[PDB]
């Protein structure tokens, strides 16, 4: 899903995320389908701007 | 007027760290993902 | 920075890719993605 992809682009990396980028969690919630981010007050703005690009409204196809 | 020009000569070469950036690309001609078949008993996994 | 500190991280939500980098990087990861990017032709066998 959305909690295991950005999990893994969080992983490891020490890389200077604006402290680091590696100590970002990312805990899906789903009992009210919603994202919990912890980090600084640039690192949760970063993460938000993001999660606004992934989700949009899918389309139908029908299969005969 | 030459210790003008050397000085406002050695400090032009010295005028002319990096912030992260997460990127989002849309394949519109692909799939990305591994593709399955098999062959009567064995799989085949094509990256 | 350096070549191995690039995560590349599939999103098939979506169909695309999710590149972390420097701004440098990313944009160097999006010259080579239009140029994998091409459409296909049908053959048919008979």
């Amino acid at each position: 899903g959305i909690a295991t992809a950005i999990e893994r682009l969080l992983q490891g990396e020490e890389q200077p995320l604006g402290a680091a980028a590696g100590n970002i969690k990312i805990v899906a919630y789903p009992d009210t389908n919603s994202l919990l981010v912890k980090g600084t007050a640039e690192q949760v703005h970063f993460i938000e701007m993001l999660v606004k690009a992934l989700d949009v409204a899918k389309r139908h196809v029908e299969l005969s | 007027y030459v210790d003008m020009v050397v000085n406002a000569a050695t400090m032009m070469d010295k005028q002319n760290l990096g912030r992260q950036k997460i990127g989002v690309m849309r394949l519109n001609n692909t799939f990305v993902g591994d593709r399955t078949y098999n062959l009567r008993d064995q799989k085949m996994v094509i990256p």
